């Protein structure tokens, strides 16, 4: 008995290109399918209509791409939840699934010319308007400027149409203005709930002539370190020359929001050849706090303030280095990249992420699984190690403990972490499972990654599985889908997947197979895997000197700026005095910020696997529906749980 | 000479914090996939490192942020002019021009100059430059202090130039600084008015008169700004809770029967879908389930078609005579189900047509000839009393439900509705049962025909103003109350609604069960409609205008609910009273706050530190400099700084400095002590603390190595390290105890002291032709004849109020006729002036002698200003002398009649 | 004697005006002093002068163009700088949505008080206003702001039973608004089909741009593939 199935993203976006994947199982000849999308529950209007015929030559696999109309006729509010009915009909056989709708229509990014402004001056800004594909788009944007109190002082409704995705604006700061952190907040008109923001400080100031860099010798403070916290002070003119002067350095403890100053830490040191050294003593620190137990300081942070005065007395610069964490270990372990579900009897893959106390990845750090012999694994550049443990077949919950194996460290100093993984629940004790595995090396576009498919199931019903089908989730949508062929008797199969700039910054691969169960009922088995891809710009943009004289320019001199980029690209520029950044380096725009915004919006909520097949689908942001009644549960929330 | 002349030096002046805000495109043809753009840019004047950031947008490639590109702009010799963000007007201040020499093996002998600016008292003037010659060792810097006094507010210019002897090298720096008025900025709230035109205003109009701000302590000649702030205050309406989804689970039923039974089973399923759709409660119920509900409904409909008779009416069995009620009910239900499934237009409209043409009497009444078997299913209609009104009402309602669907097919429909409405209207006042009152009330409300005494009977009939009830089945009362709720909703009487809705929900009735169809259908339709008609927020539509006496056209602001948060501001420089008028529905907030500069006592300056500085002759000239500072806090200050700058040509005693450095509780850098006697004229002394209970004092000798004609006052600044803003600065000078540059002040205006005294002359006497020659000179702006009205005294000036009797020659100032002008003279110039009130005078002078702008504009009696006593007519006629008076007459005549020639 | 009589070097004049009048015979080693003409200054330290040598005159020092201040940028405008020396020019452009007022070209010249200045003074860029958001028959847009500039959008909405025809959004560009939508009452006579049941869009009321599909028992008329539309003027233009 032939079975018809449809797979779509768990969440459907307005004004965004979406794809629906249609599959026929055990079907002969051409199959005609008509797919329509309607509003739920009113069915008042057809949002989209498309048709496609599955041919036996294509290996019975089809897709229909549709964009929900921008119109958003279905009214927003009270916010959530909007739904649509998705219907696919294959040769008079109807399969329908109700899917959740997100009104979000793309991304906005805000760029100001500086990070801080004086009253009376002008804030120049640009609003980059892109879709979920990160491509320039012409839409209507609501823009607000908010005071430190949070009140909107200015409200505009603009269009980026014909602006090549770049909306240049400006705001004049009144001479009499409330100081503080001001916010620029913009949103797509159609998607009022998704607000994108940036901040700028308003303050009376003058630019300093030099910068002060205060850096501890260690990114953290070990609580049992007798030496105390050593801090280096560096002072240099913005034009590169070293500073001679006097520095005042003071320390404090930060616990949450509160800050406790350490008066006795105050020291006055000479800055010679642009350099100075200063120490916070363990005794002073420990005397600063009311609690006699030093261990209570763990989890808290230290901050250092340095004020440097030029010998002329003409210029003074204050600089702070904060969030120096107080630790009992120079390392942290994270299981944020490992699946929380294992399949009994099949190797379980742990994706250990080892970091420094500042959040940065840790390189060449040995890591092992506790309760198990050997299994040492080093860390990659991204601070990622891969571990594998063989599991006994049984529904018993899995408790894994990972510890660092750093040679120069005491056992009390090593980092440790424990996670629990639940058994994948098969249908009717079928004891059938699919498992996906990947090499986990640092991944870049232009390279191909092998994806390994391994199945464990009763050998009597084994012969039935001719293929697997895989779906590639990326930036909230389906990017690719396909099939991987397996002959009977073949436990392991390998799919080579070419990786492109479309895979940036990460993707999930969801594979499944279906068969006729021992119950006589239909049976679907699935697994999902998550893989990181190295961040970079899609395409390239580089700025350097065109003169190439290698000699330093003088004031008022003309020079040649060389820009290299993709053809036809619109390039916007700004030149900023470094002193501004000496005063404020918050809210600068970078590519990594963009990729972060993208990763936060992701539909998929887990690293992989699930409680059941439906769990696997939903977790990676998919809806599966079949004629036999096997479907994922309805998704309650737009936000990822946690 | 061997040095570049000042004029030849073009100062650096372009110091923007940001620039190159440019949009470019990679139009250039690309090798591979990359296109290279070469841009020619002119660098700014700043000496620093620029961060150049680029962001690209591509339709194929997307958005890309490039890595920041740095450009360092550097110079072997330069001036860093360190200016504060702002300076107070008429307050002496010290600034630093720091000179940098970054040559490794070459010292630089340099002449540095502060340019003269009429807006600043400084050393430099128009007649004389302020130049110094200094020497800078290699890999070193030198601080050159300038003491100035800002004379006018706004952006003012400071320029410092420097050139190198024996080297074709120079640099200049031209910067602006904000000069602000004295006193402290204050915000004074003139008024706070709640805007509620319906609640606070007659005839929907609210008027508020806002008074002018009382600026009693406001500094003279200071701009004030009045800010008018409008905001809308959003008010969200509270709606009653919707019935939970789980509680309609039992309402989903599979229809079976029997023309009547099928409808009994069809009723709950249809109304449940209706309520869930309306309240969007399909999520908790289960989305997948909705499909299901539908085909039950479909089933029912299909099945019901079996009991449709050739007349298009309905009955339990095909053999049975058709029921008016059951037919009208099939209409009601099908009409409500027309959204959910495809209903045949012919069936519904056929039933309607049958009801009208077959069952409606000439008076509008509908009649039942074949009552249904299941009396239960007709709920409140079961009562024998007032059957005509109740059944006519019911059928009419069914008709209203079908009007939009059947208006074209059925011609008799508008007339029927009207006819029924007439019968309801005619006999409504005689009703004695709450049920009939409620249902007929709803029917009449649908036609907008429920008004006046009828409306009052309807409302009055409600017990406790929450329900419509009668003795008997509770279900009948639920049904009736649902009808009345629908009526109130139709009437939009939202004030009467909330207790009624609360009561229905309080009953906790969820339909289903024997004899429940009417109560179910009606309660759920009524609640669904409540949800539909419910407002989430109160209406905010405001039109607010403010009328300003300064502006002819009023400013109009419309405040709506979406933009309610948005702050609207209007600003007026004039402190004038105005009126604000608000119209429309909603709530608003008006706030009027005036920002002004207020004269402050005690003085702002030195609030954290007391600082006394003294310079005294010491027992080759040497003096003793004493510095006494006291912190004004509750406890001793932490580590602090004394920034000391020497008088011109003075250096600290080296031995004194060393002994001070070895002294405990203070520190002087090895850098300072190592430095030679010259050319460093700045010294920083770091204090480990500053006492708060007594003056901390120190003293050292200073040696005059260089002699100059003009000596710039030295300065001492004290501040704690953590707060540079909270400082105190004192000046010191031998000739002047205060250290203050000589200046004169009148009211809020100050000018640099100059030798411009009126010249007294003459014993020998003067000719008419000299007057004619001098007055006709181009430099002379005005020539007047006037009388001294009043002589007044100022701190630095003598004032003479002159009523201009005749304008012999008129200047830029227009005195017209008989107006008054104030002529002033410095106290040091008293002996030369001889003025008496009530006496006439011929005066004339230069435009350069003007001071300030009207009002209180002054004429300065300087050296070039002519003042001559004019004898009275009686006196003029006598001897001693007739000559002077005749000469004044001729002077006058010649001047007005012929004037001056080109 | 041997030298000659020299004509003024370019950009220079004689220090002594009397020199040419003097007509003195010049010996070897004799010097003549020059001054730089207005708008120029000496290239090197010391005087600018020529010395008579046996083989003609020889020039020591030179005069080169004086330099103007570095130009300030203009708000909402771009600056094209040809140079900053004497007689150089800067041409001013204005960003889109802005127009230029004042002079579009400036030059580095000699000003009174003998100082190099930019003349004329730099122009100012001003926003092109749109203003006057058009009213619509039986509909209100909103707006409440003036003046609107390039890129500004105003969204129209018809209240009550009126149906909005065309785009609800108007864009202000070049001081000119795009075309407003018209909101008119429209009704649609219920679709009738012999032997067709109807598939979807079966709403009680048909106003604007509603849609329907037909399912029918066999032996049904017309062709082909049906579907339907509702169009303004209550007309229905396709394949019943
Ligand atoms: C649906 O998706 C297919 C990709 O393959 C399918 O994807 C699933 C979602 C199911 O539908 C399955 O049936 C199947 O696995 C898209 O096919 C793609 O076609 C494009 C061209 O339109 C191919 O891109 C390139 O085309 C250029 C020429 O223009 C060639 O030079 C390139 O070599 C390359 O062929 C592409 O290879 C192909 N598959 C991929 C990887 O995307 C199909 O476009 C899509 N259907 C619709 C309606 O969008
Ligand atoms: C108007 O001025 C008042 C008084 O100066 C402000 O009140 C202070 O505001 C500052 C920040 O500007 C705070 O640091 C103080 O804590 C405030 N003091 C008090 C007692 O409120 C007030 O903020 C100003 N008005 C506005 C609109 O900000
Ligand atoms: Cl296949
Ligand atoms: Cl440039
Ligand atoms: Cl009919
Ligand atoms: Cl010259
Ligand atoms: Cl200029
Ligand atoms: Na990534
Ligand atoms: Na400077």
């Amino acid at each position: 008995s032939p079975m018809y199935s449809i797979i779509t993203p768990n969440i459907l976006r307005l004004e965004s290109e979406e794809t629906m994947v249609l599959e026929a199982h055990d079907a002969q000849g051409d199959v005609p399918v008509t797919v329509t999308v309607h509003d739920f529950p009113g069915k008042k209007l057809v949002l989209s209509s498309e048709k496609t015929v599955l041919t036996p030559a294509t290996n019975h696999m089809g897709n229909v791409t549709f964009t929900i109309p921008a119109n958003r006729e279905f009214k927003s509010e009270k916010g959530r939840n909007k739904f649509v009915t998705v219907q696919a009909t294959f040769g008079t056989q109807v399969v329908e699934k109700v899917v959740l709708v997100s009104l979000q229509s793309g991304y906005l990014f805000i760029q100001t010319d500086k990070t801080i402004y004086t009253p009376g001056s002008t804030v120049l800004y640009r609003i980059f308007t892109v879709n979920h594909k990160l491509l320039p788009v012409g839409r209507t944007v609501m823009v607000n400027i908010e005071n430190p109190e949070g009140i909107p002082v200015k409200q505009d409704s603009l269009s980026s149409q014909n602006q090549l995705g770049v909306l240049p604006l400006s705001w004049d700061i009144p001479e009499l203005v409330n100081m503080g952190q001001w916010k620029i907040r913009a949103y797509y008109e159609n998607s009022p709930q998704q607000v994108f923001s940036t901040e700028f400080e308003v303050k009376e100031y003058v630019l300093p002539s030099f910068e002060v860099i205060v850096e501890p010798t260690e990114k953290f403070y070990y609580i049992y370190n007798e030496k105390g916290l050593e801090v280096t002070i560096t002072a240099r003119f913005l034009y590169g020359k070293k500073v001679e002067g006097t520095a005042f350095v003071i320390f404090g403890i930060q616990d949450g929001e509160q800050r406790i100053s350490l008066p006795e830490s105050l020291k006055r040191i000479p800055i010679e050849d642009g350099s100075g050294e200063v120490v916070l003593s363990r005794k002073v620190l420990l005397d600063g706090v009311q609690n006699p137990r030093a261990e209570d300081l763990v989890g808290k942070s230290l901050y250092v303030s340095a004020t440097v005065i030029l010998h002329s007395g003409s210029d003074m610069v204050q600089a702070e280095r904060s969030g120096i964490p107080i630790v009992t270990s120079p390392y942290q372990i994270h299981f944020t990249k490992t699946p929380k579900y294992f399949k009994p009897g099949m190797p379980f893959d742990l994706m250990v992420f080892v970091t420094n106390p500042d959040g940065s990845p840790a390189y060449r750090v040995p890591v092992a699984v506790q309760g198990e012999d050997t299994v040492q694994s080093l860390t990659q550049g991204d601070g990622v190690a891969k571990l594998s443990i063989n599991t006994h077949p049984s529904q018993k919950p899995l408790s894994i403990t990972v510890r660092t194996k750093k040679q120069e460290l005491s056992e009390a100093e090593q980092a440790t972490r424990t996670m629990q993984a639940l058994p994948y629940s098969t249908v009717g004790n079928s004891n059938n499972y699919l498992h996906l595995s990947v090499l986990r090396t640092e991944l870049r576009p232009g390279e191909t990654l092998n994806v390994n498919f391994l199945l464990r199931m009763d050998r009597a019903h084994e012969a039935k599985i001719r293929y697997y089908t895989y779906l590639i989730m990326n930036k909230g949508r389906l990017l690719k889908a396909g099939r991987q062929v397996r002959e009977p008797g073949q436990d392991l199969v390998v799919l080579p997947l070419s990786i492109t700039t479309d895979f940036i910054p990460s993707f999930r691969l969801v594979a499944y197979y279906t068969l006729i169960g021992a119950s006589g009922q239909r049976e679907v088995v699935a697994d999902s895997v998550w893989v990181d891809v190295k961040d970079s710009c899609v395409g390239s943009l580089v700025v350097k000197s065109g003169q190439s004289e290698d000699r330093q320019p003088v004031p008022g001199q003309q020079m040649t700026l060389k820009i290299e980029g993709d053809h036809g690209a619109r390039v916007v520029l700004v030149a900023v005095d470094k002193g501004v950044f000496v005063l404020n380096k918050k809210n600068k725009l970078t590519q990594s910020k963009i990729w972060d915004v993208v990763e936060k919006a992701d539909i998929g909520c887990t690293p992989g696997s699930g409680k059941d097949y439906a769990g696997v689908f939903s977790d990676a942001g998919l809806t599966f529906t079949s004629s036999s009644g096997q479907q994922t549960a309805q998704r309650a929330e737009l936000q990822c749980p946690q | 000479e061997d040095i570049i002349a000042e004029e030849n030096i073009v100062s650096r002046s372009e110091f923007p914090e940001s620039w190159l805000w440019n949009v470019e495109d990679l139009k250039e043809p690309p090798k591979n996939g990359i296109s290279t753009k070469l841009m020619n840019i002119f660098l700014k004047d700043s000496i620093t490192t620029w961060e150049i950031l680029a962001v690209s947008m591509s339709d194929k490639k997307g958005i890309c942020v490039a890595d920041p590109f740095e450009v360092t702009v550097m110079q072997d010799f330069f001036i860093d002019l360190r200016l504060p963000y702002s300076v107070v007007r008429n307050e002496q201040v010290e600034i630093r021009a720091v000179l940098y020499n970054y040559r490794q093996n070459q010292e630089l002998k340099v002449r540095v100059e502060l340019l003269h600016n009429p807006a600043f008292c400084s050393l430099a003037t128009t007649k004389r430059r302020h130049q110094q010659t200094v020497t800078i060792p290699p890999k070193s810097s030198l601080s050159v202090p300038y003491v100035i006094v800002p004379l006018k507010t706004g952006l003012q210019e400071v320029e410092v130039k420097a050139a190198v002897y024996h080297h074709f090298i120079s640099d200049g720096v031209r910067k602006s600084l904000k000069v602000v008025p004295e006193g402290i900025r204050m915000n004074k709230t003139v008024a706070v008015r709640t805007l509620d035109p319906e609640r606070l205003g007659r005839e929907g109009v609210q008027k508020e008169d806002i008074p002018p701000a009382d600026l009693s302590d406001q500094v003279p000649d200071t701009e004030s700004e009045t800010r008018i702030l409008l905001q809308g205050t959003p008010v969200a309406q509270m709606t009653e809770d919707a019935v939970d989804a789980e509680r309609l689970k039992h309402l989903i039923v599979t229809p079976s029967g029997c023309g009547e039974e099928n409808m009994i089973g069809m009723t709950p399923t249809v109304i449940a879908v209706h309520y869930l759709d309306e309240t969007e409660q399909w999520e908790k119920f289960g989305l997948e389930k909705r499909q299901g509900a539908l085909e039950l409904i479909k089933k029912g409909y299909t099945q019901q078609l079996a009991f449709r008779q050739p007349s298009s009416a309905f009955a339990a069995f095909v053999k049975r005579a058709p029921s008016t009620w059951l037919t009208a009910y099939v209409v009601k239900v099908f009409s409500l189900a027309v959204n959910l499934i495809a209903i045949d237009s012919q069936v519904l409209c056929g039933a309607v047509k049958w009801l009208i043409l077959e069952k409606q009497k000439p008076d509008g009444v509908f009649q039942e000839d074949a009552p249904v078997i299941h009396q239960e299913m007709i709920g409140g209609l079961r009562n024998n009393n007032e059957k005509d009104m109740a059944l006519t009402a019911f059928v009419l309602i069914s008709l209203q439900e079908a009007k939009d669907i059947c208006e074209e097919q059925v011609n008799s429909l508008p007339g029927s509705i009207t006819k029924a409405g007439d019968f309801l209207e005619a006999n409504y006042m005689n009703l004695q049962r709450s049920y009939t009152v409620a249902i007929a009330g709803y029917a009449l409300a649908q036609m907008g025909r429920l008004k006046g005494p009828l409306l009052n009977k309807f409302l009055t009939t409600a017990k406790d103003k929450n329900r419509w009830e009668d003795p008997g089945k509770q279900l009948y009362n639920v049904e009736a109350t649902s009808y009345a709720l629908l009526a109130l909703l139709q009437l939009k009487d939202f004030d009467f609604v909330p207790p009624v809705v609360r009561w229905l929900n309080e009953q906790r009735y969820y339909g289903g069960g024997y004899g429940s169809t009417q109560a179910t259908f009606m309660v759920f339709q009524a609640l669904a409609q409540y949800q539909k008609d419910a407002p989430d927020h109160q209406e905010l539509n405001l039109d607010v205008s403010l009328q300003l006496p300064s502006r002819s056209s009023k400013i109009t602001h419309r405040i709506h609910w979406e933009s309610a948060s948005l702050l609207r501001s209007e600003e007026t420089k004039e402190n004038e009273g105005f009126t604000v008028t608000a119209e429309g529905k909603g709530q608003g907030t008006l706030s009027v706050v005036t920002m002004y500069h207020a004269k402050a006592k005690d003085q702002l300056t030195c609030n954290k530190f007391d600082l006394k500085v003294t310079i005294k002759p010491a027992p080759k000239n040497t003096m003793i400099l004493e510095i006494c500072t006291r912190y004004r806090g509750d406890q001793d200050a932490t580590m602090s700084i004394l920034d000391i700058s020497m008088m011109t040509g003075f250096a600290p005693d080296t031995d004194d400095l060393k002994q001070l450095a070895n002294g405990v509780d203070r520190y002087i850098s090895k850098y300072e002590l190592d430095k030679a006697f010259s050319d460093r004229n700045t010294l920083i002394i770091y204090l480990d603390k500053v006492s708060h209970s007594e003056d901390d004092c120190l003293a050292f000798k200073v040696h005059q190595y260089f002699n100059v004609e003009l000596i710039q006052p030295g300065a001492v600044k004290v501040y704690a390290y953590y707060n540079l803003e909270e400082s105190c600065t004192r000046f010191y000078h031998p000739e002047k105890e205060d250290g203050k540059l000589n200046k004169l002040c009148r009211d809020e205006l100050c000018r640099c002291a100059e030798e411009n005294c009126f010249i007294q002359k003459s014993d020998d006497k003067v000719t008419l032709e000299e007057r004619l020659d001098k007055a006709c000179e181009p430099g002379v702006d005005y020539v007047y004849k006037t009388r001294l009205v009043k002589v007044q005294l100022s701190n630095d000036f003598d004032e003479y109020i002159m009523a201009i009797e005749q304008t012999i020659k008129s200047g830029s100032d227009e005195v017209q006729v008989g107006q008054q002008r104030t002529f002033i003279s410095p106290i040091k110039c008293r002996e030369a002036l001889k003025l008496e009130e009530k006496k006439h005078y011929l005066m004339w002078g230069l435009s350069s002698d003007f001071w300030g702008e009207k009002p209180n504009l002054s004429y300065i009696i300087g050296k070039d200003t002519w003042v001559e006593h004019w004898p009275e007519e009686d006196e003029c006629q006598d001897e001693e002398n007739q000559k002077q008076c005749q000469d004044l007459g001729a002077f006058t005549e010649s001047m007005v009649v012929f004037g001056c020639p080109n | 004697s041997c030298c000659t009589i020299p004509s003024r070097p370019i950009n220079m004049k004689f220090k002594n005006s009397v020199e040419t009048d003097a007509n003195a015979n010049y010996n070897i080693g004799d010097t003549i002093e020059y001054l730089c003409l207005p708008g120029y200054r000496k290239q090197k330290m010391g005087p600018i002068y020529a010395k008579c040598t046996g083989t003609g005159w020889t020039l020591f020092n030179q005069c080169i163009k004086r330099r103007c201040p570095s130009p300030r940028d203009i708000d909402n405008g771009h600056l094209d700088i040809g140079g900053v020396d004497f007689g150089s020019s800067i041409t001013y452009s204005c960003n889109s949505g802005y127009y230029l007022i004042g002079e579009y070209k400036s030059y580095c010249k000699l000003g009174s008080t003998g100082s190099m200045v930019w003349n004329p003074k730099a122009p100012i860029c001003e926003s092109v206003k749109c203003q006057l958001p058009p009213s619509i028959s039986n509909g209100r847009h909103n707006g409440y702001n003036d003046f609107y500039t390039d890129g500004s959008v105003v969204t129209y909405s018809c209240n009550s039973g009126y149906s909005l025809i065309g785009n609800s959004g108007v864009l202000c560009s070049g001081g000119e608004w795009s075309n407003p939508p018209t909101c008119q009452i429209v009704k649609c006579p219920h679709p009738t089909i012999l032997n067709g049941y109807l598939s979807s869009g079966f709403k009680r009321s048909y106003s604007y741009n509603d849609n329907v599909d037909f399912t029918c028992k066999y032996g049904y008329k017309l062709s082909g593939s049906s579907s339907s539309t509702c169009s303004p003027g209550n007309t229905w233009q396709p394949e019943l």
